[PDB]
């Protein structure tokens, strides 16, 4: 009991600091200024002049023109002070792609009794019940009655709107003039007709002010029985590999972290081979192995994620006129997992209390004595601090230019505490009783009044120590 | 001989205090 | 202004009567990228390059 | 019985404190700063001439002064800040006499005169130049209401060769040109005073201004200035009636305190000057009595300026008013400090506050006994720095300057760009041995005493509570 409690305790502490450093490094969270604003600019906008037909509450099933020629039209032609400018914070990228899942004839069998009324509506997702003929008016493939299974896309398996591997879809040009013309053609005709169950679209962004990539997916699940459900899944992904003098420190911390994980994995195998095995009913050997297993992950994920992201970002120019550039959806499928896995063990790892009792929090909440003592000091320190302020304001009021207004003497004295004295005109304004002020203020503020605070802290620590020792030795 | 013993004995406490420092420091930026 | 700078202070420094013996001519190795840049919106720099 | 008397004393003290706080705060109007700042910026910042930049703050020769007395001075005084003159400015000169050394016999053939540093015994009372009038004849101090000044180099007398200018620009310019044409600022000059006052009818505020130029016996020029604003009507609206009522109730309060104190000292013949809360009350009473005496003195004679707004032609002697105003401020600003400090006897009603109070009362002896051993070393370093650096740094010129510089070093405000180059050896030694003996040793001893006594007193008090 003289080595371990002094060995893996220290090792775990250093492990804690090491992980918290690159937790800070990872903790960018620029989304609140780069994904919240991006989402508001793309999901908080009025389709009409002023109404409730926004992205929050979809307009209507027959509002194809009212919806596509709206905030969506403000994504291909974002005109501000065909264009990419909404709030001077984001730009365009890739090529737009909208999927119109039309549930055409095949919803239910049509008997000879009452098929003449209705037999083809927007039913649940299926294969032989989806779009099989023109979903309304379409001369050719405007309402394309083809299954896009070979489109290199995986179904989202949506709960509110079931997602399949097939469905009518089309892309837009490098601008919105052609996109608007196609939308108008499909509105005069019928492609997103009443049989359409849900509409899906995916998009990317550049946002050159804060260099990153944005992946956004928009889904409007207009139920056949009425209404429409909005869904917006938007998330960023950046690549900052090596340009700075701080990210190299993060890389070094990651290397140190990998060495620590190697140390803990080369240490755990011996506890099962040499030490008696199949003994995990301790709840402590349980965390030791699961933490290591999770830590092995996100190491072979981060490298793979970085490599894949770099490879994908390399080909970011050939998509100006390319047909489809919405293949990055596979990337986020990993990026969020590493965003989740990293927080599925950083708590778990910090959830280790073998070194000190968990239920002994009675000495971390009875420290209110320290808080009470710290309050009977602020009312014994501000009395002396305000008397000096008054004296300075009365003696040096008219001359110094710093002890001019009472609200300024306070800040001047605080700056004096921070070692920002001037003393060029404090003494000039009054040869005697002026330096006396400064000397006594320094002697009573740094020697006799500062140290009572440290004494209070010292006594709080000693009392906590003594109480804990008495409790644990009773 | 005591100046080394009193520094090797108090290492866990110093590391704990530094841990408190760093966690409060990362908290200071996590509210941003 | 790089050209006036070089023509005014550097070339007189390299040559001259005696003027700090050099032991080696200069060089101007240069990279291009081929990925033409566009000016940022007004303002020196937003975050970084 | 204890609570009743204590609460009576506390409420009386609170009334006294609030009356004093209102009375002092009603005397501070925010325009005094603006007035002094603009006056200084007008008379001290404007260039001496259009093509030059040597303002009065940066005079460097006896010739630049002659340009100042014809440049910025006349423009600022006789303006187009929007003030008006009252009375007439006066210019006075203090000189020393030739032959004030015992010149070494060796080189007595080369040099021929000393103009020794200014002193009362070496002043030049003889006439000089054209014996026209007051500007070339010595006048006694008593003949002209004068007093000492305590300049930067030395304290000057009130005598000297004086001259009163005129009201408008032309005659003053002519008189200054006449003084310049002759040798009035001779090699024997040692001080030059310019004095006047303004009213600035825009806002009711007198201003008395005094400029001093000193010529040391080793050449060069040292300028200094003093601007004192004044408000001497004090009966204009309801606010100053409230102020007068506060003044009279303050006088009643101090009368009550002094009679209580005299009765108390009659009761206790001695042993009364040890509680330290009576030794402070007597100081407060004495300071308040001095303040009220000064106020009576400086308000008795205020009418004398009233017959100066009638545009007289003479010099308004206003040095006493400004001096006593400064003195009264320097007394109010200390009696307020002490009455605020005295409040540390009515906040022992709590538990933590009581512990802090008894802590500070129990470790005062050790702190006072150690402040002697600390200050001995402090003064030793001060004397060392004065002897080594007391000629060329300019931060250790005088003796008290060394103490103030060391105190600033304690706050971490060292320069070290001149300490190391003024003396390459024995200077860095002083700097290094000063930081090791202050931040490591002598500042860790106050904390040790305050750390030990706090724990001891908490232990004793807790045991007594549990006893
Ligand atoms: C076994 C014994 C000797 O008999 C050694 C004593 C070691 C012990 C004092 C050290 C070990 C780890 C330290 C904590 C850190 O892990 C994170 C924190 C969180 C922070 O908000 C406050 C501070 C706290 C609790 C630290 C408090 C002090 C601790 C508990
Ligand atoms: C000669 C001179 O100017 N000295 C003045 C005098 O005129 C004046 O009478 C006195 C006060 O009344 O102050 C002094
Ligand atoms: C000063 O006094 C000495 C004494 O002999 C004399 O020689 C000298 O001329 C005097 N100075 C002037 C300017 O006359
Ligand atoms: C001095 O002499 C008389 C008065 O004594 C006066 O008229 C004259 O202007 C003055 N100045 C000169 C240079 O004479």
């Amino acid at each position: 009991y003289l080595k371990s409690v002094l060995r893996e305790l220290v090792t775990y502490l250093l492990f804690l600091i090491v992980l918290c450093i690159l937790t800070y490094g990872m903790m960018s969270s620029n989304v609140y200024y780069y994904t919240r604003m991006m989402s508001q600019l793309f999901l908080d906008t009025p389709v009409s002049k002023t109404e409730k037909t926004n992205f929050k509450t979809l307009s209507s099933m027959e509002d194809f023109w009212k919806f596509t020629e709206g905030s969506l039209l403000d994504g291909l032609y974002w005109k501000m002070q065909n264009r990419s400018f909404i709030f001077y914070e984001n730009l365009l990228l890739g090529v737009p792609r909208i999927r119109q899942l039309r549930v055409r004839n095949g919803s239910c069998s049509i008997p000879q009794d009452l098929r003449d009324e209705i037999k083809e509506c927007y039913d649940v997702y299926s294969v032989s019940s989806e779009d099989r003929a023109p979903f309304g008016p379409r001369n050719g493939t405007a309402w394309i009655y083809t299954s896009e299974k070979d489109l290199n896309g995986s179904s989202h398996w949506g709960i509110i709107a079931t997602y399949s591997g097939a469905g009518y879809y089309l892309d837009l040009s490098r601008t919105r003039e052609e996109t608007a013309a196609q939308v108008a053609s499909l509105k005069k005709n019928v492609w997103l007709d009443r049989g359409t169950r849900a509409t899906f679209i995916d998009f990317s962004v550049y946002n050159a002010n804060i260099n990153l990539f944005c992946v956004v997916r928009l889904l409007v699940e207009f139920p056949a029985t009425g209404g429409v459900i909005p869904s917006w899944q938007f998330q960023p992904l950046k690549l900052i590999r090596y340009v700075t003098t701080f990210d190299f420190f993060l890389a070094a911390c990651e290397i140190i972290f990998c060495f620590f994980i190697f140390y803990y994995v080369v240490e755990e195998i011996l506890e099962i081979r040499i030490h008696k095995l199949h003994y995990f009913r301790s709840f402590w050997n349980c965390l030791d192995v699961v933490i290591v297993v999770l830590s092995v992950v996100a190491i072979g994920i981060n490298i793979y994620r970085t490599s894949n992201v770099e490879v994908l970002l390399q080909f970011l120019e050939d998509q100006n006129t390319f047909p489809n550039f919405e293949h990055l959806a596979y990337w986020q499928i990993q990026f969020n997992n590493i965003a989740a896995v990293t927080v599925f063990f950083v708590w778990i790892k910090l959830f280790k209390f073998i070194n000190f009792n968990r239920t002994m929090s009675q000495l971390s909440t009875t420290m209110s004595r320290c808080a009470k003592d710290l309050f009977g000091f602020a009312i014994m320190f501000f009395i002396i601090f305000l008397a000096y302020a008054q004296l300075a304001y009365l003696v040096f009021g008219t001359q110094v230019d710093d002890f001019s207004t009472f609200q300024e003497c306070i800040f001047t004295q605080f700056r004096i505490i921070l070692g920002d004295i001037n003393f060029a005109e404090i003494e000039e304004a009054n040869r005697v009783l002026g330096p006396i002020y400064f000397t006594t203020f320094v002697f009573f503020m740094f020697f006799i009044l500062l140290n009572m605070f440290l004494a209070i802290i010292n006594d709080t620590y000693s009392e906590v120590k003594s109480d804990l020792a008495q409790q644990k030795a009773e | 001989s005591v100046f080394g013993k009193t520094l090797c004995r108090a290492l866990p406490e110093l590391l704990g205090v530094t841990l408190g420092l760093v966690v409060l420091g990362v908290a200071y930026a996590q509210l941003a | 202004e790089l050209w006036p700078w070089m023509a005014h202070v550097l070339l007189p420094y390299v040559h001259g009567n005696q003027s700090s013996p050099e032991l080696g001519p200069p060089r101007l190795r240069q990279v291009r990228l081929q990925e033409a840049l566009y000016p940022d919106p007004p303002g020196p720099r937003v975050h970084t390059c």
